[PDB]
C-alpha cells in the first residue's frame, strides 16, 4: 500500500478563496509559526546542569578499559590473546613468558587507545573476564603518549574502577 | 606591585578567553554528530559561552571531529592557518587521535598531530557527546593556567 | 567469499554516491542558495559515498 | 520480518525537494507505525542462530 | 553639559548592545528547548564582558589581499553611523531636535549600507564579494517602499519632525488607522537590518559569513556592536512611529519607562522571528518588496494623501 | 521459568502516528472586518 | 511537570496542542535502572539427543553456482511482472 | 534524537556505533524494561513530528 | 500561584543555610535547587536526589571543595566522582553505595583520583618487557 | 555645533576601538595566515574578476522610482495649499504613473532576474 503527500485539489468556493486570502494578507499561517516558538519559551529546557549531573548510563556501556584480577588478587589474564586477535583495530600488542613461577602470564600488555573503536570484542573474547571496558568516559587527556596504555596503567584501571566494573558485571552477566 | 598586578590580569584576560570560546563549525565525519548532540538541548555548550562560528578569522577552537585524509590535510592546515591567535586545537575520537582504525590506511593520515598542535585529545569512538564536554572544559581549564602576563613580567 | 574466513572483496553501494553524481543534473537553472537545499534533500553522509 | 508488519509508502507527485520533505516526514510516521507492530508481536526465543 | 548629554548616550547604547546579545542567546535557548549561557555569572550575566574582552584581545587580521584603508574604514564607518542613528530620537527628548529628523535617519541609513559595500569588497575574496553584492540588491529591494510607506504615515502626522509624532498619537496609537503600513514597516525593518528571515548579506549557511567573513578580533566586533544597535534602533523607530507614548511634560521618566517596555518588546519580536522561520532567498525577497508591499504601499500612499483632505482632517503643519 | 524482556499480556496501549494539526483560527469574511473596524475607528 | 496552571494554559493556548499529556521530559513513567535477572531461553539445537550435527548443517549445504550455459518456444522474464499497488486505506491522502 | 542513543546504548553500551547486529541475529537480547521505555517514547514521538 | 512560586524561590534560600550558603552554591554549581541528600563519601562530595525532575536531573553532586590536597573551590570535574558513587550518579543503577555498598577487595582503591593529566603525576607510556638480546662483554683485561 | 559634536564623538569612539584592537592584541602575522578565505582550499582566479548582475534591470528601475519619492516627499507640506484641488490632482496623477511604470515593468518581464 501507498499513500499520496501531496495530491490535493483545493476548494474554489467563495469562503474557501477568502480564507486564503486572509491567509496571505494577514500571513496567519506565519503567526501560527510563531505561536509554536512561543509555547517552546514557556517549556522546561532539556538541559542537565553537566558536570554535577550525568547523562544516564546503562551497565553495557563501553568506556576506559580495565585488566581485573581474581578475589584472590590474581590476575585474571592468561595471555591466551584472543583479544589481541580478535580486536578489529589491532590495537591490543602481548607478550607472555612464565612468570617467575609457573603461571602463565604477560609480560606486555598494550591497548593504543588512539586505535581502539572501543568495539568491546575484546571482552567479549576474553574467556576469563581479565579485560573489560569500565564505564569510565572521564579521561581525556593533554598528550597522544597519555593514550597509549601499557599493562601498568591497564592493572591500575582494574584497581581503580573494580568496585564500579564488578557491580556491572553483576548486572549483565546473565544476558551474555 | 607589578607582580600583583599582571597576575591579575592573567586572571581577566584567562577568564575572558575560556569563558568565550567559538568553536570552527568544522566536522570530518562520525564524530560530528556527537558534536552536533553536545550543542543539542540536553548538554547545550552554548550555555558555556560556547558557540559555533563558521568563519576562521571568527574562531577560537578548531575540534577536529573525524578522520582527516591526506586528501583534506591541506585544508585542514590551510583553515587552522587561518584562526587568529589564541588558537587552540581539540583533537575528538580515534580517527583524529591516532588514525583509529583506519590507521593502517593508504589515504588516511595517522593523527591530526602531524599536522597541527593538539591542546586536549578526547578518547572514543566516538566519544560520547559528555565525553566532549569534559575535554572542553579540560581546555578552559587549561587555558585558566596560563601564565602569559606572568612570564612577560619576567622575560 | 574464497571459502575462508575473510572476505576476498567487498564493494559497498552508498545510495548517497549516485545521488551526488546527480547533483549537476538537478542543480541546472538554480541559483546558489537552491543548491544549499539540493544538497540536503539528497541526504548524504560521506562516510558511505566515500567510504 | 518486514512481510509481516503493515505500513505505507509514501509518495510525491512533483519530484522536487518539498515533496522528498513530506515524503520522509510521512515515512518517520510509518516509522512509528511499524515500531507499534514490533512492541506487540515480539516474540520468545533465542537472538542468535543457536549454531556455535 | 551637552558631551555629559552625548557620554550618557553612547555608553548607554553600547551596554544596551551588549547586553541584547545575552537576550538574544537565552531566548534563542528556551525557545529551542535549551538555557542559553547561565555559566558565566549568574544567569550568564557576565557573559557580554567575557565575549567583548576576548574580541579585543584576540589577534586581528588584514587579509593580504585586501585593500587596507577602505579595510579598516568600513567597521568604523558602520559603528560611527549606528550610534548616530540615536541622536534625533525623543526619549521624549532628542539629543539633536532636527525639523526633519524623520529624513535624516533616512539620509545614515542608505549611507550605512557602504559600510557593507566596501568591507565587502575591500576584503578581496570571493564570499566577501557575494555578501556585499547581497547587500546592493537588499537595498534595491526595500528602500523605495521603506520611504513611501514613513511617507504615508507622515501624511497623519503633519510633519517630519520625530517629536511631532508623540503629539500625534496623543488620543490613540498610529498602528490603529495604519495597521496595514505598520505590517509592511516591521518587514521592511528586518530587511532593513539584514535580520532574520533576510539575514542575506551574512548568510550564514550559504555564504559561510559573507561581507564580514575576513574580519576577526575588535574590527570584527564594530560590525556585531552595529548591526544590534541597528535592532534596537529601528524597533525604537517602530515604536515612535506606530505605538506613541503619552508625554507628560513635567514626569518625563513615566514616557520612557513606557516607551522603553515598547522598544523592548519591539526588540523581542525580532528574536523571536528568528527562532520560527527560514531564509528567504535573495531573489524571493525583491519579488516581496516590488510585486506585493511596493504596489500596495503605492496604493496605500493615495490613500492616506486623499483620506485627511476627503475627511477634513488634514493635520497641522506646525 | 524463562523470563525475557517482553510486550504486556495484551499488547500495549494505541500509540498515535497520523498526522493531526488542529484547525484553528476565524474566517477570512470575521477577520477582513475586524481590520476594516479598526481601520475606521482609527480614521475617526 | 513543575508548571503552573497560568503558564500551562498560555503555552497549551499558543501550541493549539495539549501539551500535559504528551510531555518530552521523562519521569516516573521509565523503567527502573535496577532490574530484576533475566533468565533467557535456550535456542531448538539444545537437545540431547536426535541432535546430529550433520542433520542442521546450514553451511554444508550450500552448493556450487548452477551453471546454466557454458561457452565450452514461449519468451520468459526474469521473473511474473509485478503486481499494481493499491492505495491505503489507512489515509490514502496525507 | 538523544533519546533514541539511550536505547541504542542500552542494548549495545555504545551510544552510535553499537555493532549489535551480526550475521547469525543480534550480539546480546533486550535488556528488561526497555520494550516499555521505546514504548513511552513512541507514544509521544507523532506529536513532535507535528510541532515540526 | 505566583506568590506560591515566589515562596518556593524563596524556600530555596533557607533551604542552603542561608544566603551565603545559597549564593555559595548558585556561583560554584550554577544552580539552587535543593534535592534531599543521599549520602556524603569520604572526599567530602554530597549526593542529592530528588524523584520529582525530571530524568537526568533527578540526582547530582555537589563537589567537595577540596579533594587529594588540590583546591576544587572552583575547579571541578566529573572525575572527582569515585567509581562506588559513579554508578549510581549515571543512573546504571538505583541503590546508592550507602544502601548497597560495594564488595571489598584488598586490591581495590582505598583513596581514588581524579584525572591527572597535565600534572607532574600524570601517566608517562613505557615498554614493560626486558632486553631481547643480550651483546658479547669483551674481557677487561689485555691479551693480544 | 551640537551635531557636529556628536558626529566627531561618534566616529571618533569608533575609531579608538579599531586603534586599541589593533595595538593592544599580540600579532604572529606570516603568509598563510592572512591568505585569503575561501573554505581551505586556495581560491580560483581573483575575487576582482567580474560578477554577472541578474537583476541588473531592476536596478537600474531603482534610479528612476528613487528619484519619485524625492518627488513624492513634499507632499505633507503640499496638503495645507489652500489649492486643494489641483495638488490632490497631481498628487494622484504622479503616483498613478509611477504605477504605470511598474505594471508595464512587471508585464514585460522586467521584474525576472535573467538567466
Ligand atoms: C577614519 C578613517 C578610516 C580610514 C583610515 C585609512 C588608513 C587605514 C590604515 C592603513 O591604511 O593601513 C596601513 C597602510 C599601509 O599598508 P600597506 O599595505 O603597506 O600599503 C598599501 C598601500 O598603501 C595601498 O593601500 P590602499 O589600497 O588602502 O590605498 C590607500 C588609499 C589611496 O590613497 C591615495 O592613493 C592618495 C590619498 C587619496 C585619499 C584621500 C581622499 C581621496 C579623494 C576623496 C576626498 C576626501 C577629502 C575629505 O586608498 C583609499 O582610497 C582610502 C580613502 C579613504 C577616504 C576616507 C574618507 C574621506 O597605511 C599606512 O600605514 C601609511
Ligand atoms: C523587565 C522584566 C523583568 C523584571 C520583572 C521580574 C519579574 C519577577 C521574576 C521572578 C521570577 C522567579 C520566580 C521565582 O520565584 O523563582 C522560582 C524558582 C523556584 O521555583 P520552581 O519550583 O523551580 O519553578 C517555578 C514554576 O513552578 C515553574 O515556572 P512557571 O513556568 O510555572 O512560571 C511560574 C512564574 C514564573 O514567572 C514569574 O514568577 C515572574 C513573572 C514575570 C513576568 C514578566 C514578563 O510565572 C507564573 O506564575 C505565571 C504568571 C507570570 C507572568 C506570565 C506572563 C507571561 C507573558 C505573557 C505571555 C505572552 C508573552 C509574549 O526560584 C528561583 O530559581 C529564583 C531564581 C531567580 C530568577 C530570576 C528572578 C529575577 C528576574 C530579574 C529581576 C529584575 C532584574
Ligand atoms: C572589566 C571588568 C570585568 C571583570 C569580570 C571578572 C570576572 C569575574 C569572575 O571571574 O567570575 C567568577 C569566576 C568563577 O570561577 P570559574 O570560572 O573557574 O568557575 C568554573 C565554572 N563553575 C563554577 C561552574 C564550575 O572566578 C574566577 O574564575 C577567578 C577569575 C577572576 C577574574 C579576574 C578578576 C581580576
Ligand atoms: C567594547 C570595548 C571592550 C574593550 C576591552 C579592551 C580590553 C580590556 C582588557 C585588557 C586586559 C589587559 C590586556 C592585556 C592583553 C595583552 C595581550 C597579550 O596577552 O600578549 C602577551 C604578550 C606576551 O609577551 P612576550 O614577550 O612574553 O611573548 C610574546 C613574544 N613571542 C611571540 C615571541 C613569544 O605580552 C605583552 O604583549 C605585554 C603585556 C603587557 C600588559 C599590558
Ligand atoms: C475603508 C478603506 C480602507 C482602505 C485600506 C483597507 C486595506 C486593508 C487590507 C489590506 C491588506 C493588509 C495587509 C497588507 C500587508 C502586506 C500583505 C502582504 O503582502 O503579504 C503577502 C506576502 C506575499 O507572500 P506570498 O503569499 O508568497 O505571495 C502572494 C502572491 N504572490 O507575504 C508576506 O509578506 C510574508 C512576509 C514574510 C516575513 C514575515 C516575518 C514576520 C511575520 C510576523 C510579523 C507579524 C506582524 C507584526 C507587525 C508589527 C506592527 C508594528
Ligand atoms: C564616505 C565616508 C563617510 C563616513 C561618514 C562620515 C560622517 C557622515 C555624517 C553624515 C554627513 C551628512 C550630515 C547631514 C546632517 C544634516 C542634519 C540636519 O539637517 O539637521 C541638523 C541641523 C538642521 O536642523 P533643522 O531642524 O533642519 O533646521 C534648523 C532649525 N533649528 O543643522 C545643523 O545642525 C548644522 C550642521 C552643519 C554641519 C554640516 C556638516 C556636514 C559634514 C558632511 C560630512
Ligand atoms: C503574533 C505576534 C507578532 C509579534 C510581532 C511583534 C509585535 C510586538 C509589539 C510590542 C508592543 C506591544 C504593545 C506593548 C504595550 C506596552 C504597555 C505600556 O508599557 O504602556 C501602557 C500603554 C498605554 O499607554 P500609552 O501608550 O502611553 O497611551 C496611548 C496614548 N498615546 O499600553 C496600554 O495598554
Ligand atoms: C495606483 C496604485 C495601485 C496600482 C497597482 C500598481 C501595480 C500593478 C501591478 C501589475 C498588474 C498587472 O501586471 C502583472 O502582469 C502579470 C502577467 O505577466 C500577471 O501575472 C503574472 O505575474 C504573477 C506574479 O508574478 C504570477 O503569479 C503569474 O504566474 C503571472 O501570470 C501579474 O499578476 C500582474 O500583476
Ligand atoms: C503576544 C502575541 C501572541 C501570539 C500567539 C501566536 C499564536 C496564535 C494562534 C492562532 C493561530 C493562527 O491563526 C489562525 O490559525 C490558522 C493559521 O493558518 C488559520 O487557519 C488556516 O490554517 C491552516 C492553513 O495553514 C488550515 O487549517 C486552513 O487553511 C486555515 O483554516 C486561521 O484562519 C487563523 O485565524
Ligand atoms: S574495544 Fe575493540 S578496538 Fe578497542 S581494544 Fe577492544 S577489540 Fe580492540
Ligand atoms: S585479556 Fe583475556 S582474551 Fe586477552 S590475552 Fe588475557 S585472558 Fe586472553
Ligand atoms: S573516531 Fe570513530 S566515530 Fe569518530 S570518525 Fe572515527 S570511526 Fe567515526
Amino acid at each position: 500500500t501507498y499513500k499520496y503527500v501531496n495530491l490535493r485539489e483545493p476548494s474554489m468556493d467563495m469562503k474557501s478563496v477568502t480564507d486564503r486570502a486572509a491567509q496571505t494578507l494577514l500571513w496567519t499561517e506565519l503567526i501560527r509559526g510563531l505561536g509554536m516558538t512561543l509555547s517552546y519559551l514557556f517549556r522546561e529546557p532539556a538541559t542537565i546542569n553537566y558536570p554535577f549531573e550525568k547523562g544516564p548510563l546503562s551497565p553495557r556501556f563501553r568506556g576506559e578499559h580495565a585488566l581485573r584480577r581474581y578475589p584472590s588478587g590474581e590476575e585474571r589474564c592468561i595471555a591466551c590473546k584472543l583479544c589481541e586477535a580478535v580486536c578489529p583495530a589491532q590495537a591490543i600488542t602481548i607478550e607472555a613468558e612464565p612468570r617467575a613461577d609457573g603461571s602463565r602470564r604477560t609480560t606486555r600488555y598494550d591497548i593504543d587507545m588512539t586505535k581502539c573503536i572501543y568495539c568491546g570484542f575484546c571482552q567479549e573474547a576474553c574467556p576469563v573476564d581479565a579485560i573489560v571496558e569500565g564505564p569510565n568516559f572521564e579521561f581525556s587527556t593533554e598528550t597522544h603518549e597519555e593514550l597509549l596504555y601499557n599493562k601498568e596503567k591497564l592493572l591500575n584501571n582494574g584497581d581503580k574502577w573494580e568496585a564500579e566494573i564488578a557491580a556491572n558485571i553483576q548486572a549483565d552477566y546473565l544476558y551474555r | 606591585r607589578g607582580e600583583y598586578v599582571v597576575a591579575k590580569l592573567d586572571d581577566l584576560i584567562n577568564w575572558a578567553r575560556r569563558s568565550s570560546l567559538w568553536p570552527m563549525t568544522f566536522g570530518l565525519a562520525c564524530c560530528a554528530v556527537e558534536m552536533m548532540h553536545m550543542a543539542a538541548p540536553r548538554y547545550d555548550m552554548d550555555r558555556f559561552g560556547v558557540v559555533f562560528r563558521a568563519s576562521p578569522r571568527q574562531s577560537d577552537v578548531m575540534i577536529v571531529a573525524g578522520t582527516l585524509t591526506n586528501k583534506m590535510a591541506p585544508a585542514l592546515r590551510k583553515v587552522y592557518d587561518q584562526m587568529p591567535e589564541p588558537r587552540y586545537v581539540v583533537s575528538m575520537g580515534s580517527c583524529a587521535n591516532g588514525g583509529g582504525y583506519y590507521h593502517y590506511s593508504y589515504s588516511v593520515v595517522r593523527g591530526c598531530d602531524r599536522i597541527v598542535p593538539v591542546d586536549i585529545y578526547v578518547p572514543g569512538c566516538p566519544p560520547t557527546a559528555e565525553a566532549l564536554l569534559y575535554g572542553i572544559l579540560q581546555l578552559q581549564k587549561k587555558i585558566k593556567r596560563e601564565k602569559r602576563l606572568r612570564i612577560w613580567y619576567r622575560r | 567469499s574464497d571459502g575462508s574466513s575473510r572476505p576476498y572483496r567487498c564493494k559497498i553501494k552508498a545510495p548517497g554516491f549516485a545521488h551526488l553524481a546527480g547533483l549537476d543534473k538537478m542543480s541546472k537553472g538554480h541559483m546558489l542558495a537552491d543548491v544549499v537545499a539540493i544538497i540536503g534533500t539528497q541526504d548524504i553522509v560521506f562516510g558511505e559515498v566515500d567510504r | 520480518v518486514y512481510d509481516q508488519v503493515e505500513f505505507d509508502v509514501p509518495i510525491g507527485s512533483r519530484g522536487d525537494c518539498y515533496d522528498r520533505y513530506l515524503c520522509r516526514v510521512e515515512e518517520m510516521r510509518q516509522s512509528i507505525r511499524i515500531i507499534s507492530q514490533c512492541l506487540n508481536k515480539m516474540p520468545p526465543g533465542e537472538i542468535k542462530v543457536d549454531d556455535a | 553639559m551637552f558631551m555629559i548629554n552625548i557620554l550618557m548616550l553612547i555608553i548607554p547604547i553600547l551596554l544596551a548592545v551588549a547586553f541584547l546579545t545575552l537576550v538574544e542567546r537565552k531566548v534563542l535557548g528556551y525557545m529551542q528547548l535549551r538555557k542559553g549561557p547561565n555559566v558565566v555569572g549568574p544567569y550568564g550575566l557576565l557573559q557580554p564582558i567575557a565575549d567583548a574582552i576576548k574580541l579585543f584581545i584576540k589577534e586581528p587580521l588584514r587579509p593580504a589581499t585586501s585593500s587596507a584603508s577602505m579595510f579598516i574604514l568600513a567597521p568604523i564607518m558602520a559603528l560611527g553611523l549606528a550610534l548616530t542613528m540615536w541622536i534625533p530620537l525623543p526619549m521624549p527628548y532628542p539629543l539633536i531636535n532636527m525639523n526633519l529628523g524623520v529624513l535624516f535617519m533616512l539620509a545614515m541609513s542608505s549611507l550605512a549600507v557602504y559600510s557593507i559595500l566596501w568591507s565587502g569588497w575591500a576584503s578581496n575574496s570571493k564570499y566577501a564579494l557575494i555578501g556585499a553584492l547581497r547587500a546592493v540588491a537588499q537595498t534595491i529591494s526595500y528602500e523605495v517602499t521603506l520611504a513611501i510607506i514613513l511617507l504615508s504615515v507622515l501624511l497623519m502626522s503633519g510633519s517630519f519632525t520625530l517629536s511631532t509624532l508623540i503629539t500625534t498619537q496623543e488620543q490613540m496609537w498610529l498602528i490603529l488607522p495604519a495597521w496595514p503600513l505598520a505590517m509592511m514597516w516591521f518587514i521592511s525593518t528586518l530587511a532593513e537590518t539584514n535580520r532574520a528571515p533576510f539575514d542575506l548579506t551574512e548568510g550564514e549557511s550559504e555564504l559561510v559569513s559573507g561581507f564580514n567573513v575576513e574580519y576577526a578580533a575588535g574590527p570584527f566586533a564594530l560590525f556585531f556592536m552595529a548591526e544590534y544597535a541597528n535592532i534596537i534602533m529601528m524597533n525604537i523607530f517602530t515604536a515612535i512611529l506606530f505605538l506613541g507614548t503619552s508625554h507628560n511634560p513635567h514626569m518625563p521618566e513615566l514616557y520612557t519607562i513606557n516607551f522603553t517596555i515598547k522598544s523592548l518588546l519591539l526588540t523581542m519580536s525580532f528574536l523571536w522571528i528568528r527562532a520560527s522561520y527560514p531564509r528567504f532567498r535573495y531573489d524571493q525577497l525583491m519579488h516581496l518588496l516590488w510585486k506585493n508591499f511596493l504596489p500596495l504601499t503605492l496604493a496605500l500612499c493615495m490613500w492616506h494623501v486623499s483620506l485627511p483632505i476627503l475627511t477634513s482632517g488634514i493635520p497641522p503643519q506646525t | 521459568k524463562v523470563k525475557q524482556d517482553m510486550p504486556p499480556v495484551g499488547g500495549y496501549g494505541p500509540i498515535d502516528y497520523k498526522r493531526n494539526l488542529p484547525r484553528r483560527g476565524l474566517s477570512g469574511y470575521s477577520m477582513f472586518a475586524v481590520g476594516i473596524g479598526a481601520l475606521l475607528f482609527g480614521y475617526w | 511537570a513543575s508548571a503552573t496552571r497560568f503558564i500551562q494554559w498560555l503555552r497549551n493556548w499558543a501550541s493549539g496542542r495539549d501539551l500535559q499529556a504528551k510531555l518530552q521530559l521523562r519521569y516516573q513513567e521509565i523503567s527502573k535502572r535496577t532490574q530484576p535477572p533475566p533468565k533467557l531461553p535456550v535456542g531448538p539445537s539444545h537437545k540431547l539427543s536426535n541432535n546430529y550435527y550433520c542433520t542442521r548443517d546450514g553451511r554444508r549445504e550450500a552448493m556450487p553456482p548452477s551453471i546454466v550455459m557454458s561457452s565450452q518456444k514461449k519468451a520468459v522474464s526474469p521473473a511474473p511482472p509485478i503486481k499494481r499497488w493499491e492505495l491505503s486505506q489507512d489515509e490514502p491522502y496525507l | 534524537r538523544e533519546k533514541m542513543f539511550e536505547f541504542y546504548e542500552r542494548v549495545s553500551g555504545a551510544r552510535m556505533h553499537a555493532a549489535y547486529v551480526r550475521p547469525g541475529g543480534v550480539h546480546q537480547d533486550l535488556p528488561l524494561g526497555l520494550m516499555d521505555d521505546i514504548y513511552e517514547f513512541s507514544k509521544n514521538f507523532s506529536l513532535r513530528i507535528d510541532e515540526l | 500561584e505566583l506568590l506560591q512560586v515566589l515562596k518556593r524561590g524563596l524556600q530555596q534560600v533557607s533551604g542552603h543555610g542561608g544566603l551565603r550558603g545559597y549564593l555559595r552554591v548558585l556561583f560554584r554549581a550554577n544552580d539552587v535547587r535543593v534535592g534531599t541528600l543521599v549520602g556524603e563519601d569520604k572526599y567530602g562530595n554530597k549526593y542529592y536526589e530528588d524523584n520529582k525532575q525530571f530524568f537526568g536531573r533527578h540526582r547530582w553532586v555537589i563537589y567537595t571543595t577540596e579533594m587529594n590536597g588540590k583546591n576544587t573551590f572552583w575547579d571541578v570535574d566529573g572525575s572527582m566522582v569515585p567509581p562506588e558513587w559513579h554508578r549510581w550518579l549515571h543512573c546504571m543503577t538505583d541503590d546508592p553505595p550507602t544502601v548497597k555498598p560495594p564488595t571489598a577487595r584488598k586490591f581495590i582503591w582505598t583513596n581514588h583520583k581524579f584525572n591527572l593529566s597535565g600534572t607532574p603525576q600524570q601517566y608517562v607510556p613505557y615498554s614493560t618487557t626486558r632486553k631481547k638480546i643480550q651483546e658479547w662483554v669483551p674481557p677487561s683485561t689485555p691479551y693480544k | 555645533m551640537n551635531l557636529m559634536l556628536a558626529l566627531l564623538t561618534n566616529f571618533t569612539l569608533a575609531t579608538l576601538l579599531v586603534i586599541i584592537a589593533f595595538w593592544l592584541p599580540q600579532l604572529n602575522v606570516y603568509s598563510e595566515k592572512t591568505s585569503p578565505y575561501e573554505c581551505g582550499f586556495d581560491p580560483m582566479g581573483s575575487a576582482r574578476l567580474p560578477f554577472s548582475m541578474k537583476f541588473f534591470l531592476v536596478a537600474i528601475t531603482f534610479l528612476l522610482f528613487d528619484l519619485e519619492i524625492a518627488l513624492l516627499l513634499p507632499l505633507p507640506w503640499a496638503s495645507q495649499t489652500a489649492n486643494l484641488n489641483t495638488m490632490l490632482t497631481m498628487a494622484l496623477f504622479l503616483i498613478i504613473l509611477l504605477a504605470v511604470s511598474l505594471a508595464y515593468e512587471w508585464t514585460q518581464k522586467g521584474l525576472e532576474w535573467t538567466e
